[PDB]
Formats: structure tokens, C-alpha cells, sequence
């Protein structure tokens, strides 16, 4: 439910919805004007009835070999076990003569038939879209300590957190939020996983989520969800040297260890009883037009503060810290600021605990309090005169340099969601569905024509496509194929 | 893998059908049919770029294959 | 086979790691690296192929480049 | 040790010949004024063959661990990196707070498992010195049907031998009775390039494999006579990192993947030794002191019959069973093939050279073979009354004759390289030099196109046929167009 | 704590000053109505030190055993292989008949030797949570010579304070007495990157070393809190192979070549905590609290002497110690400085503002310095009998003193870099973009040529001035030239 | 350690002498010293092939330098 500590998150600032993009392992802050700081993320998503749509078999048996012969110029043998549905059959030709029991010498033809037994199989099953069931985890800051910031139970006995499902069903809910209100969520899990390019293949005690097209394409025999007979057996079979009466068939070895290789890129998932990932997409509506300050009239605590846990970076050009109340006034403000010098004690920077206080009256309370200081030296100061603590930090980054990183991972976001990239983040407006709507059909002109290709073949399609429009003509033409070269050479780079 | 790493024609004088000679034709081809048939917008590109970067029919031709061949492998 | 239709980079968004992510690299380029070392003949000729191909060196490179894919890909 | 119902048959016409045994060929030598010889091997045998490496195909996990730093604690350490049998890889994973570390970031893991192969492939190597090559020598003396192919009768009859040929043993002469001797020295460290080949065993699968094939192969290997694994990554998967317990699973069974990869090797047999059907053995045939048999018997007078009907062989030539009602004794038998019955005299090469009944005792049984001409002819047995005419039709010609040859002599170049010019080969000048240009000009090719599959072969050879058509200087036009051909006749060629 | 006998020092004059403390210099801050201030950086701490690494620079070499295998049989495999503690490795050695071979050539040999660390040098990791400075202030009040340098006597008097400056107590106000509040605001999370060093303890010897420096020894290292030695073959020899034993030797202790290594590393102390006296710490020294004293007493009426004779300082500065002879309690000291006996205006700032008695008894010495104008002064003490006369001579001149501070600005450029020019700062807009434009052509030249050392600086230097005198276009002549002189000044300032 | 790699100034700001600094004059310039002195066929090949490379006087000198130099520091 909670982001402090997670490797990769989202600020957003909030104008009374915002629409987020939560994808599979991320977290989003949203800081909003006068509002509480929130924190959404889907913790998972789920599947829980699913139907097998196709069975391959990957290791197989021969269980009688029979061969019929036929003397030369006598025609086809014909074995037959062709009338039998479990024998593989295969014609082959075989030499002849007085030795072997013919009147006449040269090529006579051979039959061989082999009964078929499939021993193990990889069963690939079928989402059905109303069966998916997304679980999401929503944070309101609040008044936390360390060692409570991410215990769920905590968090939802102070009534500052919640995590609750989103169904097609029920796309959209409400959690209370104690003196916070109300925080609403309207999703549309039908546009999350797409549930239509996707099956789920078992293996063994091993199970992925593939492209349908891949598993349709498998070349291992195969057969329907209940059927006992396959087809395209020859796969696992192999007929040996023909002889006159005895053609010995061989099932190859298990196709296991080929199958793992070949899936190399699916997404692994866990299927207990019900398909359970942590790795997908889903588009939401966060609504808090019924969430209110808690505690406008506390006041500012007196006593002096201490840092129980010293000021630790969080890697997102943020700053937590713990502090300890000395004094038992009862839920009071803190006064915590970041300023630029310890003189002219203007503050600077953004709280990201918005409105950080001390929750209960007893003495030694911890609170922790997370801000955003700004790019080089600062301070963060806490309390007034004798009481007051400082303490210096630097952020090492520039501004110029955060707004690359923000355009890379922007244009990565853009490479991994597509057309929901628009909607992160946005609150509407003639400019974002222009953009989505344009991005969607240069998306289509683009996968139909360079899709289904891995990172080095469009690296190398890129540096031709470079090549090519550096020496082209009509400047038009040359940057059409500027462009695809570049997005080619990022996409083959952004996998690394 | 190792199924990649597939064992060439035999150097023995053979006058008999190797380990696996029924697939003898279609193990270097399945990949490229497959990703072909299942990526027709790949050949328009490989088609123009090709006659683009040629200066005469007997070398479009080859880059054209040439093209054509080098992406179903790699992926 | 089987092994050389991988599945390839899936479609979700995935901030994690796929099934075989180790081999992301080992992977498309084993098969042609092992080749080259085992065939170093090869590159000779496909050289002087692709410049007695390519009427300029930007179309020479390119011949010479795409004979050095393709034979260790299909061979 | 004889060819009669063997697909591929050759026929070979100062005193000596050279020939390349093929596997499953054989080998008939009709020379001026000897019997027939037929030739062939057998079987090659290797007997004492030493592991050179082992490869796990299917391994196991059994105990994982994981241990874990905070982001400035250093790389973890695993304890059981301190052995032998287990895996260790080193990852990284997301630590604050929340995980009880005082900072935030990347810490370090450290995952552990036991590694234990189930299953694994064992190469061996085989030394030259214990390559046997089984070879079988007949002569066309006087069979029946069920005996043509027995060799307990044909070496009782002094007709046939079968023989050793090794590094210590690489001639011998075996005894033909009254057709004499017949010897031969073959040259085995050339035949079988055992310094090329490794005898791959997958369960009880065993194959003939290229050496810089085996030696690529890409999974965990071990030393004879070792349990220590190297590479056991290769059959591990080390899931997400969760920074108290990431698992670790092993990749299926990867002996389909194995005979996947085995495709185009050579099956072989291996219970004690290595049994093998294909390669080539080159041997000289010395037949001087073979001879005819120096008497004639005098001619069969009693009636004869077709105890198996004529029948055609294949190879251009007739096969049929006599049946000798007569018991007076060995006599020679009255047969023949004619142009017209107004016209007696033999048109065709007789096979059996001078068939007669060996016996004294009545029904006597005797298998001739002959090689009429083309068109028709007639077999004729017996004179007068007892005379048996037999209409015989040979389809083709001359002309069709020696394209098939020619072919047929492009595939032996093709299969054998250097030794075709070493077959049916009298000691001529021509073929010494030719063979010393095959040399050069095969060294040239393997050292460029070696490597090659028939596809990439093809497109090549297509390619080189293009720059050959289009090509200036009318002398490497010349050459690109000889190796254009080369390559699509090898693309062809083995389909 | 004082700036008094200390070669490194600087002079400096809203009510706040930016001062750099250097490490084994002093500040002297001489405001306008203030009384004078001495701060210095004392002692750099560091206290929780967490392990990073281990270089091995001694090696034992324990068991050593060889495995050898027939020419072909294939590559050796030493059973000690397997093993964690054993360092092996595979050579080639001549075999034939009269090495128990079978065959001749180059068999493979395994060889395993057990290596074990004797001696480690350990480096180590400083978190800026932990880094403590430590800062004495003093304020010029009435001090004699012995008691001018001992704090327990200049706490006592309240004029001076020794606090610990901290990343969680950046700020630190000290109470002077009647001189009021003295306070201070520094940034010590920019003094010592503790991002870019190590502490290196090797033997009882330990230094400051850099990241990258360290991390690219070419020694055998571990983890912390691990006996995993990696690259141990770096401390390992082996002799000439001989198929039935090799012999394996560890090289002798690199503990002096470790030592030649770290030429140019900084010493340090680390016997409980690692304490260091060199760096720097920017600081802001707020004076508006701090008040001249407020005095009733009027000035000494008796005699005075000279108990010390005016002693040159290294910067410009003299100082005496007077002996006052009367007991009227304290008493403010009628000394100037007068250009002439004639005329008595005082001429001369003193640094001893306000000099005094402060004790009521009799023999009293006073230590009081002063900054005389350039030539011939006179320290004048006292009017009519009681007036005693010093001449002074001050050389040197205006013109070379600006020049001196010219070329100490640029060593102190050389030295900080950019917080140079936060040096004697009040803010400001020229520091500023100066500063700025220091942030840029301080990053990219140290892109450029920041790896190189003094000879490599000063080839490059001339040749860059070579090449901009060659040059044509005058901008970028001037600015090859610029790089140059730059260059060369850094090439030389380490002499 | 190997003891070429010399950790060199160190960019704290120090007054003091660093570890070894009697020989910071030294350290770098014995090794080539010992080196002409051992080696003056090769002071006299570089000066003829610095004279010889140089189209200008100044080029001559820039290259006998570095010829001088480079040798000695590569044994
Ligand atoms: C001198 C200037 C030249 C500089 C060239 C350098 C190269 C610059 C490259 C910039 C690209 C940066 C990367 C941006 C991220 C895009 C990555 C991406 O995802 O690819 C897009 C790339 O979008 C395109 O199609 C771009 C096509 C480029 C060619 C268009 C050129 C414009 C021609 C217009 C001419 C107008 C007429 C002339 C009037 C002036 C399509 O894939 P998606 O559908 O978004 O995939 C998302 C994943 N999923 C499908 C699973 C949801
Ligand atoms: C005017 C137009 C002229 C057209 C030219 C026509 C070219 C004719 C050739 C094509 C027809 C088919 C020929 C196929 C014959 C079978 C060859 C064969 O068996 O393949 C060889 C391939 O070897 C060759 O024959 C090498 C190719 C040589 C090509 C000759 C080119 C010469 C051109 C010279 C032109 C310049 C002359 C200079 C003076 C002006 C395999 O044996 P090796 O490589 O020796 O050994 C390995 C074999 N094994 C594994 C089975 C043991
Ligand atoms: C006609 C005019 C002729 C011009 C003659 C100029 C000659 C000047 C020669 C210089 C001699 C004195 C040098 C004193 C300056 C020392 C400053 C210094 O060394 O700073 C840097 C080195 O200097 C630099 O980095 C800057 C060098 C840039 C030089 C090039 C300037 C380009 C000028 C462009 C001119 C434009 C012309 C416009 C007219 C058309 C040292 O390391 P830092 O990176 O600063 O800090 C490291 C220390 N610490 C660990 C504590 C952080
Ligand atoms: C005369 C007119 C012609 C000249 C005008 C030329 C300018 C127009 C061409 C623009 C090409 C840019 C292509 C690079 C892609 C990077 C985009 C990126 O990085 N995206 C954003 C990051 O936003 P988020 O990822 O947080 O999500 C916000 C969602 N969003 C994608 C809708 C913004 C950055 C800040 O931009
Ligand atoms: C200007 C217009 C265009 C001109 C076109 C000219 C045509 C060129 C192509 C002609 C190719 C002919 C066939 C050459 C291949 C060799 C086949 C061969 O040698 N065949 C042999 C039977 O081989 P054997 O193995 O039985 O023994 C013989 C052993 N030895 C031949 C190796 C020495 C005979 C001659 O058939
Ligand atoms: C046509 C009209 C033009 C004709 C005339 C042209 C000639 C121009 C001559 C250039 C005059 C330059 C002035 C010389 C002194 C400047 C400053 C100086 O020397 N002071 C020093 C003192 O350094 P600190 O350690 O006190 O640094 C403390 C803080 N700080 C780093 C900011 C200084 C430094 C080197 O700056
Ligand atoms: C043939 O195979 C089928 C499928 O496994 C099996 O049910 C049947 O018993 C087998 N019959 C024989 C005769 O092996
Ligand atoms: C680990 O694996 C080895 C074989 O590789 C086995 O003998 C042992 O019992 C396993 N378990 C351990 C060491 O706990
Ligand atoms: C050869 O003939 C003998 C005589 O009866 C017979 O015993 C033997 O089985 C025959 N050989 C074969 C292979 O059957
Ligand atoms: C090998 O060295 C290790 C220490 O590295 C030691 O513990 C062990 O006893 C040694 N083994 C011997 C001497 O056989
Ligand atoms: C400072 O003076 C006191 C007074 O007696 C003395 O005990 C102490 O040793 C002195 N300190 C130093 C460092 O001389």
C-alpha cells in the first residue's frame, strides 16, 4: 500500500481527480494544494477462473512398433494400425531381394506404425476478462512512525491506509479515511490486461503468461482441452534405418528443458489455485474532492525535537527523517521546514508528509517526516530559538539534469504503456488527447511494420534507417526516417 | 540454447539417413516462414528500403533477400 | 525445433525480469559469434563479396555486414 | 561378403585396382581373364574407447539460500560459497526502512543452491591403433540361391573370405582353391579420421559426432572420472530477488534440446565396442595370383530348368536360378545371351563367369548372373530339344548409361573428396594429378565454404552465379562461376 | 585554537563573514567595531567505520599436488579443484615412453596449491553522519605569553570555545563572556566527500586513499566478513611444469610495494576513531551578538616594560609582551603605534583591540600584537616619564604585498576549488558568478586533464602553449594558452 | 599492490606532505633516466626519426620528445 523504500515511484501535484497509471512494481505520491500527500499502487492482479484452450506434449512414448513390407513393384504395404488413432504412422522404402524373401530385387515399400503415448504435457489456459481482479493499495501520509510507516494493520487501525479490489464489475470504490474523508478510485480494469494477446501456460510446476500468437505457433504436438488424440506426433518421433521387417522407432528425449528455452522473455506467474502477477498496467481516476486536512487547529508543538532516525536519502531527490518529542502537549504541528541558509530562515523546498504533527499526547513520541529538498545545500531546521535543531544536507543533482532523467524516463514510460502513457498523470485538456490520439496512430503504423522484432535486428534497422536519411533526398522522406531510426536504436537500448 | 547449436552435415562418407533427416529441410526455414507469415508488414519495409539503397536492380534484388533473411533470425 | 522459437520480449509493461533475462544477450548472438570463431574463412570471402557488391563503401559496409549475419544464422 | 540385392553396387573392369570401400556399397571387379571378385565392407569396429568429458543434461536443486547486506554493508557472503556442490550468484534488491536497514537503495544478496546432476552425456574418443574394418571377399564360383549368401558354405567352398583389416594387420591374402589367391592392402589410419570424431552416449543413444561440435556444447561439463561440475549456471534460474529468500529453479530435462542438437550426427551402436556401418576404407585388389580355374567339366546334356525365374537386379544386369535335373557329375552349363536365335553368339559379359553344376547329385541348383545389352536379347540354356529361350528386354541406352555414371561419379567426388580419384584407379598420371588438384583446390574450399549448411550453400552459390554472369574480368568471372556451380551442386545434392 | 605562531594564516575584516576552514591554517576576523577573532579547524573525526574490502598482501603456499593425464587422454582434473581454499591451475608438459605414456607430445598436468592470507590491509567506508570537526573560535582579550595557546586558562577567561561541528549540529553558539555570543553556521556534509575515499589500514600504518584508486589494486581480495579469497593467483607463482610435480611458490610480501603505492595518500590516525588534520570546513561567523567589552576601569597609570621584545610574525604582524609594574587593579594600556615622536596619532591598527590588565597584582605581563603600516614605526607606550619608545621597521611595500595576495589566492584556488571563493565573502554578486563560472571550467578541465600528474601537466601545459602561439584564430589561441598557463601553474604550485 | 599504480595527489586539501613525498620528483622520472643512460642508440634513433616525421621544425621536436619519452615508460 505504502512507497518509501521502493526503487522506482511517481510524484505527481495535483483540479479535484487526477488520473494515474499504476503499473505492476511502482508507487505514485501524489502532493495536492492544501490537500493531505497520498500514495497508490497496485500491489497485484489476478485471475481466478481459467479454461485450458490447448495441451502441447513435450515428453512422449512408443509403445509397439509394427511393420508391414511389400515385396518390389507390389505397391504400397498400407500397416494396419493407420485405422487406429493413437499409432504414428510413417511409409518408408526399404531394399529387397532372393535374400531377404522376394522374387524380384529393388526398392520395396515398407510401413511402419508406432503406438503413441504422451507422458508429459504443458497445458495452456485462457483469461476471460471479467474473471481479473486487481488489488490496490492506497496510503494517506498521516502521522507515522519508522517502524509503523509500512505495517498495513497500523496504517488501517489509524484509518490512513487501504487496500481493496478493482473488478469489472465494481471498477470504482470509495475508502474512509478517519478526519481525512473520503478517497475515491474509478478504474477501468477491462482496458489493464489485455487478456486477449495472452494465455497461460503450465509446465510442469512452472507457469507463464506468453503471447497467444507464440503458443499457437509451438511446434510440439498438440491437442484440445479434453481430447485424448494429438496431432503432429511426428514431432517426438524418430523413425530409424528401414528393414525389411523390423523399422525401430525412437521417442525423443523430454522437451522440458527446449520448452524453458524457448520461453525465455514470458513473464512468470504464480498459479497455486488462481494466476496471481505483480506486472501489468492499470489506468485509474484518483477523486479527493472528499479529502480534508486533519488537525487545522492543533497548534505547534513547544517542547524541543531530536532526530531519533537520522535524515536518510531515499534516491527520488527526497529526504526522510525520524524525530522524537521530548514534550507531552497532545497532537501538535511540528515545526519542520527546509531552508536555504540557517539566515534568512524563509523556507524553501516541499514537505512531502504534508502538514507533519505529533499524533498522540504521551512523551517520546516518534514521528517521521519525509520532504523534497531542492538541488544543493540546505537545511533542515526544526523548533525555534533554544530548542531549535538543524541539519545540513546537499542534494547533488542540478535542475537541468533532473529534467533529462524526467524526459528519458518519460520517453521510456511512453515505450513500455503506450497510449496510457497520456493518460499518467494528466487532468484532461485539448493537448493530451491530441497527443494520445496521434501517438496511437504513429503506434499502429509502427507495430505493423516493425514488430516482432528483438533489440539487435532493430538496432541494426535503426543504424540503417540513420544511414539512409543522413544521405537521402527531399528532407522529407530523411526525416521520416530519422525519426524511426532513432525510436528504433532507443527501444533496442531501453532493454538494457 | 543448444538446439541452436545444431549439429552440421556429417564429414563420414554416408550412404545412409543421418540422426534426424526428416527434418533435414525444414529446421533452417520453420523460424523464417513463421515470423514472416506472422509479420507481413516487414516485407513492404524490406522491399523499400532495398530498392532504395541499391543503384541498380542486380543489387536490390540481393538486398532485398538479404534483408528479408536477417531479420526472421535474430528476431 | 522448439528452441529457436523463443518467445521474446513480452508485452506488458513489467518493471522486473523475464523468465530468462540472464541470456537477453547470450541469446541472437551465440550461435553467430561460435560460427565466425569456427569459420574465420568465411569472413574473407563475405568481405570481398560485399565490396565487389556494393557500388560505394556506405553500400559495401552494408553487404559486407549483412553476408556476415546471414550465413552463421541459416548454416 | 557378396552384393547381390545391395542397392549400391559399382563395377569395376595393370594386374591390381585400387577401391574405396563404402559402407553399405560393394564393389564387383571384372578383370580381362579372372573370375569375378566382389568386394565390400562390413563393419567398422572400435574397441576400447576413453572418456574425454561428460555433460549434464538434467540436474536437480535441493537447497537454497539466501543472505543479505544493507545498502553499506558490502557484497553479501553465503556461507555455502565455501562449497563444492553448490551454486552462488550474487544479486541486488531494494532496502530501506521498511526491511530494518538505516538506509535506503540497492543491498546486497547472496543466493546459494546445491547442484546435483541426474543425468548426463559421456563423450569417448576412440584410438586409432583399435580401429577394426570388417571386410568380405567373394568369388562368382558355382552357388545356389540360399547359399549365394551363407558364408559358413562360400569359405567351405573356398569362395569367399571375410577379414581384419587394422593398423597391425592392414594386408592379407586369402585362399580361393583353384581360383588361387586374391590379396589385398588396405591403408586404415586414412579411412576412419578418428581425430575428428568423439562417440557421443545420451542414455542408450549413442552417435558419431564432429569433435568442434562436442567441445561447444553448452551446458554443464565434467572430467572423467570427476563429479566436479563447471557451468551449472547454465541450468539454473535464479528468480526475483526478495532479500530473505529468492529461489532458485533448475531448467528441465535438456535431452530433447540434445538430440535436437545431435540432428545430422551418425547413429552408431555401442554395447562393449563401438559397431559402425558408414565411412570408407581405401584398399588395393591384387590379383595376380588369381586365376581361372585352368579345367573345363565338359557340358551339362540333361534338361534344365528355371528354379528362379530371370530377374533384374538393378544394376543393369540379370539375375536367374538354374535347376539341373541331370546327376552324371560337375559339368559346365550350356547358357548364354543372344541377339536372335538364328544368331548363337554371346552379346552380353557374363557375371558368373563360367557357370557350371558343381555337384554329382541330381537337382542341382545354380544362381547366374549376367549383364545383357541394351534392347532385347535372349537367354538361352541348353542346345536342340532341351533348349530354353527366355525373352529379356533391358530398358535405356548407352547414352542415358553414361550420363548416370557421370552423376553418379559427381556424388563420389562429392561424398569421398580426394580418394574418388583413388577408385577404380589404375595408378595413371591423370589421376594423380587430378587428385593432387582435387587437394589444392577442396583445401581452398573447405578453408572458405566449410562450415556451411546446404541453404546458405545454395544462396551463396546463387549469389556467386550472379556476380559470375555480371562480372568484368572474364578470369575470376571464370572461377566465381566453377565455384557458383560447385556450391549449388552441393545444395542439391543431398536432397 | 589561536592563530599566534602558526606559519598558514589569513586576516580578514552585514555583521557576518564567509571563511574557509583549512586545515592547518587560522583565520583572524578584525570587524569594524568588534573585538578580533581567531577560528581554526583543529581535528577531523570519524567515528563508525564499516568495512568495504580486503587486500591480501601476504600469501602462504601449503600443499601443493599435481595431476597428469597421457598426451590425448585429455585435460587434467585435480581432485583439489573442487575445493574452496585451493588455488589451480592447468599446464602442458613433453610426455612420451619414458613418462608412462603410451603415446608422445604434450600432455596436460593439474596442479593445486592451498593458499591461505597471512597479512590484509582493510579498507574502509566513512558515513558524512559520522564526520566531526572540530573548531576553536578565541577572542583577542587580555592574555599573557604562556597563557596565549593554553585553553584551559582561555576557557576560564571566557575567550575561547573548542566545539564539535556535526552534520546534526551544524550550527553552534558560544558565549564570550563580556564579549556577548559568538555563533557559527557551517556545511559539513561539505567538507570531507567521504563519497570519493576510503581509509586504508595496512599494518598499523592507515591513510586516505581514493575510491577509484583502491578499488584497482591488482591484489587477492574479499568481502567483508568473508575468507573468500578471489584473484589469489596474482600472490601465486608456478615453476616450470614436470608431469609428477610442479612446484608452486608465493611471492614475497607486498606490504612495501602496498606502501610505494599509496605514494601521495594522506596519512591518518585510527586507533579508536579515524582522526584527521588536514581538509577544510566553509563556515559563516555571525558577530552581531559579539560586543566590545564594557569597561568602567581607566588607563594604567604606572610604568611599563618590555618583558618580551616586539617579535616579526610571518604575516605582517608584531608582537610583545609588556610587564606593568603597578597593582591598580585592571586597566586599559596606553600603547600606539606613531610614524614619528613628534607626531603621536596613532597610525597603526592593533589586533590586541583594546589591550588591557586584567589582574590586580603587580608584575603583570600582557601579550599585545599589532599590524604597523609598511617602513620605520615606533610602539609607543605611555606619555612623558613613564613612556617607553620601540622602533619598528616593517619591509617590504603595498605593491608586493597585493602581489603575494595574488598568488596566495591563486594556491587557494588551486587548493579548494570552488569554495575558494566563498573565502572572506559577504555575499555578494561578483563571488557568486565567479563562483558559478568556476562550477563550469573546474568540471570539464578536470574532465579533461584531471587524471594527469605534475609532469604529465607540465608537458601538456607547454605543449598547449605552443600550440596557441602557432595558432591563427585568436579564440581559441586564447583559450589553448588559458589551459596551458593553467597547466603549468598546477605543475608547478606542487613545488 | 603492483606498485605502477601510484595512488598520485590527492584532491583533499592538504599543507601537510603526503605518504612519500620526498620522491614526487622522482617517482616518475627515475625509471626513464636509468634508461637513456643505458640506451643512448636509442636517444640518437628517436632524434633521427623525430627529424625525419616532422614536415615542421616544431612537429620534429614534439615528436623526438615523445619518441623519448614513450619507450622508456614501455621497458
Ligand atoms: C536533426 C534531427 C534528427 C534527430 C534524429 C535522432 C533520433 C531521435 C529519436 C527520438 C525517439 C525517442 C524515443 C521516444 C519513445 C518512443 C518509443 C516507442 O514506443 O516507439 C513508438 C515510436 O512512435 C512512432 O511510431 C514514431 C515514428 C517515427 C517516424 C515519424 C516521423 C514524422 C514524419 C512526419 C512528416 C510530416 C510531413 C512533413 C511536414 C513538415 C511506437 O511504439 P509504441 O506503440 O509507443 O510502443 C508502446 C508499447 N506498446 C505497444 C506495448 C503499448
Ligand atoms: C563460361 C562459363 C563457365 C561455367 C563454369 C562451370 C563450373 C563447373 C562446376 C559446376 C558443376 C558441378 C560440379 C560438382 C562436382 C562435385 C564436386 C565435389 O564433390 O565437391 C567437392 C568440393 O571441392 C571442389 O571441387 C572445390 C571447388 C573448386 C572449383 C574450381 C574453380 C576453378 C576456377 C578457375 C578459373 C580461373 C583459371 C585461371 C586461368 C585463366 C567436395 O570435395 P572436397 O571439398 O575436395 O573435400 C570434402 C568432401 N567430403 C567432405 C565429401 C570428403
Ligand atoms: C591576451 C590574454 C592572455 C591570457 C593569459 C592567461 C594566462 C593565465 C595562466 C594561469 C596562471 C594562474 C592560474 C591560477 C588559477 C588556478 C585555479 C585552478 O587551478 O582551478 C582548478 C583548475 O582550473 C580550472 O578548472 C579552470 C581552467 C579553465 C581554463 C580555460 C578558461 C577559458 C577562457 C576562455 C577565454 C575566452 C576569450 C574571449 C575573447 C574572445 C583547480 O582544480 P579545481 O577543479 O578548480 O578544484 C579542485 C580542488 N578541490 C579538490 C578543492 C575541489
Ligand atoms: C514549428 C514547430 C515545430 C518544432 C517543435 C518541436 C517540438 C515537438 C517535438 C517533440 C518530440 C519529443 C519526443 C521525445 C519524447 C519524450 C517525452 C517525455 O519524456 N515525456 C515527458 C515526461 O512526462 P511523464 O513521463 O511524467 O508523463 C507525461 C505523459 N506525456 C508523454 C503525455 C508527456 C517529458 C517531460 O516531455
Ligand atoms: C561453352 C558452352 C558451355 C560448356 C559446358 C561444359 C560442361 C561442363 C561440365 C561437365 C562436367 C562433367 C562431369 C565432371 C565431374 C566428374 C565426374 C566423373 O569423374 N565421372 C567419371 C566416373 O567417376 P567414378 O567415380 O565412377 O570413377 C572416376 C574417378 N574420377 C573421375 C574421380 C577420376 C566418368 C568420367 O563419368
Ligand atoms: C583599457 C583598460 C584596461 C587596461 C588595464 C587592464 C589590466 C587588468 C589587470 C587585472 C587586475 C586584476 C585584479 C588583481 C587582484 C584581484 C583579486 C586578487 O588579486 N585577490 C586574490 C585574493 O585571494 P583570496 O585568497 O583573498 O580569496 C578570497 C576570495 N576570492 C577568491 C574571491 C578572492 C585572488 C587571487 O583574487
Ligand atoms: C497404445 O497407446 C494408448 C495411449 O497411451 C494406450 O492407451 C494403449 O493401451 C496402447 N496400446 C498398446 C497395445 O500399446
Ligand atoms: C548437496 O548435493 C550433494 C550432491 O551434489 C549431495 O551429496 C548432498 O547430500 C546435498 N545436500 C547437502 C550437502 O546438504
Ligand atoms: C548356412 O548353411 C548351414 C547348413 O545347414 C546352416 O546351418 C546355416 O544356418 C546357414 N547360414 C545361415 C546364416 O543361416
Ligand atoms: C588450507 O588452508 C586453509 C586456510 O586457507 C586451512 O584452514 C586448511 O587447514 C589448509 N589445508 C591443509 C593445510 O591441508
Ligand atoms: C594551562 O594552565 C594550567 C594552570 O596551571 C596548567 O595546569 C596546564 O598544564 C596548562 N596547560 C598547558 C597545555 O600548558
Amino acid at each position: 500500500f505504502n512507497c518509501l523504500g521502493m526503487s522506482n515511484r511517481d510524484f505527481l501535484e495535483g483540479a479535484t481527480w487526477v488520473d494515474v497509471v499504476l503499473e505492476g512494481d511502482s508507487c505514485i505520491t501524489i502532493m495536492a494544494k492544501d490537500k493531505p500527500t497520498i500514495d497508490i499502487k497496485m500491489m497485484e492482479t489476478e485471475a481466478t477462473n481459467l479454461a485450458e484452450v490447448r495441451s502441447y506434449c513435450y515428453l512422449a512414448t512408443v509403445s509397439d512398433v509394427s511393420t508391414v513390407s511389400n515385396c518390389p513393384t507390389t505397391g504400397e504395404a498400407h500397416n494396419p494400425k493407420r485405422a487406429e488413432d493413437t499409432y504414428v504412422c510413417k511409409s518408408g522404402v526399404t531394399d529387397r531381394g532372393w535374400g531377404n524373401g522376394c522374387g524380384l530385387f529393388g526398392k520395396g515399400s515398407i510401413d511402419t506404425c508406432a503406438n503413441f503415448t504422451c507422458s508429459l504435457k504443458a497445458v495452456g489456459r485462457m483469461i476471460q476478462p471479467e474473471n481479473v481482479k486487481y488489488e490496490v493499495g492506497i496510503f494517506i501520509h498521516g502521522s507515522t512512525s519508522s517502524d509503523t510507516h509500512g505495517n498495513y494493520s497500523s496504517q488501517l487501525g489509524a484509518s490512513q491506509a487501504g487496500r481493496f479490489t478493482i473488478t469489472p464489475n465494481s471498477p470504482a470504490i470509495t475508502v474512509k479515511m478517519g478526519d481525512y474523508g473520503e478517497i475515491s478510485v474509478e478504474c477501468e480494469p477491462r482496458n489493464g490486461l489485455n487478456t486477449e494477446a495472452y494465455y497461460i501456460m503450465s509446465v510442469g510446476t512452472k507457469h507463464f503468461l506468453v503471447h497467444r500468437e507464440w503458443f499457437n505457433d509451438l511446434a510440439l504436438p498438440w491437442t484440445s482441452p479434453a481430447s485424448s488424440n494429438w496431432r503432429n506426433r511426428e514431432i517426438l518421433l524418430e523413425f530409424e534405418e528401414p528393414h525389411a521387417t523390423k523399422q525401430s522407432v525412437v521417442a525423443l528425449g523430454s522437451q522440458e528443458g527446449a520448452l524453458h528455452q524457448a520461453l525465455a522473455g514470458a513473464v512468470p506467474v504464480s498459479f497455486s489455485s488462481s494466476v496471481k502477477l505483480t506486472s501489468g498496467h492499470l489506468k485509474c481516476r484518483v477523486k479527493m474532492e472528499k479529502l480534508t486536512l486533519k488537525g487545522t487547529t492543533y497548534g505547534m508543538c513547544t517542547e524541543k525535537f531530536s532526530f531519533a532516525k537520522n535524515p536518510a536519502d531515499t534516491g527520488h531527490s527526497t529526504v526522510v527523517l525520524e524525530l522524537q518529542y521530548t514534550g507531552s502537549d497532545g497532537p501538535c504541528k511540528i515545526p519542520i521546514s527546509i531552508v536555504a541558509s540557517l539566515s534568512d530562515l524563509t523556507p524553501i523546498g516541499r514537505m512531502v508528509t504534508a502538514n507533519p504533527y505529533v499524533a498522540s499526547s504521551e512523551a517520546n513520541a516518534k514521528v517521521l517526516v519525509e520532504m523534497e529538498p531542492p538541488f544543493g545545500d540546505s537545511y533542515i531546521v526544526v523548533g525555534r530559538g533554544d530548542k531549535q535543531i538543524n541539519h545540513h544536507w546537499h542534494k547533488a543533482g542540478s535542475s537541468i539534469g533532473k529534467a533529462f532523467i524526467t524526459t528519458i524516463k518519460g520517453a521510456q514510460r511512453l515505450a513500455a504503456l503506450g497510449d496510457p502513457a497520456w493518460d499518467f498523470g494528466s487532468v484532461g485538456g485539448i493537448f493530451n488527447s491530441v497527443g494520445k490520439a496521434v501517438h496511437q496512430v504513429f503506434g499502429g503504423a509502427f507495430r505493423t511494420l516493425f514488430g516482432g522484432m528483438s533489440w539487435i535486428t532493430q538496432g541494426l534497422m535503426g543504424a540503417l534507417l540513420l544511414w539512409m536519411g543522413v544521405n537521402a533526398r527531399d528532407r522529407s522522406i530523411a526525416l521520416v526516417m530519422l525519426a524511426t531510426g532513432g525510436v528504433l536504436l532507443f527501444l533496442a537500448t531501453s532493454v538494457h | 540454447s543448444i538446439a541452436v547449436q545444431t549439429h552440421g552435415e556429417s564429414m563420414l562418407a554416408n550412404k545412409k539417413d543421418a540422426w534426424l533427416d526428416s527434418t533435414k529441410a525444414s529446421r533452417y526455414l520453420m523460424k523464417t516462414e513463421n515470423w514472416i507469415i506472422r509479420n507481413p508488414g516487414y516485407a513492404f519495409v524490406a522491399v523499400l528500403l532495398g530498392w532504395m539503397l541499391g543503384s541498380n536492380n542486380g543489387q536490390r534484388v540481393v538486398f532485398v533477400v538479404l534483408l528479408l533473411l536477417v531479420a526472421p533470425a535474430y528476431s
